[PDB]
């Protein structure tokens, strides 16, 4: 079974997995740095605005 | 939202 869906505040960092796909270090809304977790990109639901903000212009 | 593992 999946972990629960939690609300995202922002993306803190990113890295490639062994298969060449992004993982994102997530700042969870209502939490701080202590609670950040690395999540594969396929865990993200409609989070393109957070990815685009992180990557910048 | 995202799945938190």
């Amino acid at each position: 079974a999946s972990g629960d869906l939690y609300e995202v505040e922002r993306i803190v960092d990113k890295r490639k997995n062994k298969k060449g796909k992004w993982e994102y270090l997530i700042r969870w809304k209502g939490y701080g740095s202590t609670e950040d977790t690395w999540e594969p990109e396929h865990h993200l639901l409609h989070c393109e605005e957070f990815i685009d903000e992180f990557n910048g212009l | 939202f995202a799945l938190k593992s």
